[PDB]
């Protein structure tokens, strides 16, 4: 899971 | 908006999309190329290749089961292609790129088209 | 193989599912969730959730057009989680984490559960 | 395109  | 997004989701669909493809789960329609026959999901063709898109947005020929592409159409150009959608991945070769290239034009697949004529040129 | 592969293309298809979710195009089912009514496409649902993996592989289930899920899930819940599924976002935030874990859980969507679990810890 |  990343900040997009 | 203040969303995580997971980086792989994309990637595990279109996974998924290709096994049920390959177990011939909820495909609903066939894509006919001549003596050659391809079951695929609408919405996967739609998403990939600007005729298709065209074709299952008609009012008509979005409720067809069978769709029979023009006789110029090479079924394995074809088969690379769908592979393609269903993959990411493009089985391009010296034998085949000629095909590929004039299916991916019929098909209206911008990218696949662009990647061959960048090969095409680099042999000439 | 030798194959070449386009970097965006499960991200390309994934954007032009939810432009045909978001159009209303090709879906064949209706999500009903107490009060609240959500129409997707079986095959993006399958590839994303183990419940409707399941659901939609049963030779009866296969061919429904509406299903009913439990009356203990939250629509806002499930609204977000379908939103994921179309997007790889999810809107998590600590006002709809408990529903969307619950949600996850219940849709058997294992990735969302792992982020929901590890921000709950982050927490306490 | 890349090789993957
Ligand atoms: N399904 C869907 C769809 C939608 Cl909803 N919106 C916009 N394009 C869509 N698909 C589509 C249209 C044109 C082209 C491609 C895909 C690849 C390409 O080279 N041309
Ligand atoms: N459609 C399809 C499908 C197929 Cl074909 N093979 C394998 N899994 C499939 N989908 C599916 C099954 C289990 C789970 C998920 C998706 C996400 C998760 O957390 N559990
Ligand atoms: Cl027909
Ligand atoms: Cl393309
Ligand atoms: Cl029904
Ligand atoms: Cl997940």
């Amino acid at each position: 899971w990343v900040i997009p | 908006d203040s969303c995580i997004q997971f980086t792989r989701h994309a990637s595990d669909v279109l996974l998924n999309l290709n096994r049920l493809r390959s177990r011939d789960i909820l495909t609903d329609v066939v894509i006919v190329v001549s003596r050659e026959q391809f079951r695929a999901h609408k919405t996967v063709l739609m998403a990939c290749s600007g005729l298709f898109y065209s074709i299952f947005t008609d009012q008509l020929k979005c409720n067809l089961s069978v769709i029979n592409l023009d006789p110029e159409i090479n079924p394995e150009g074809f088969c690379i292609l769908l592979d393609f959608m269903y993959t990411s991945r493009l089985n391009l070769r010296e034998g085949n790129i000629m095909a590929v290239m004039a299916t991916a034009m019929y098909l209206q697949m911008e990218h696949v088209v662009d990647t061959c004529r960048k090969f095409i040129k680099a042999s000439e």
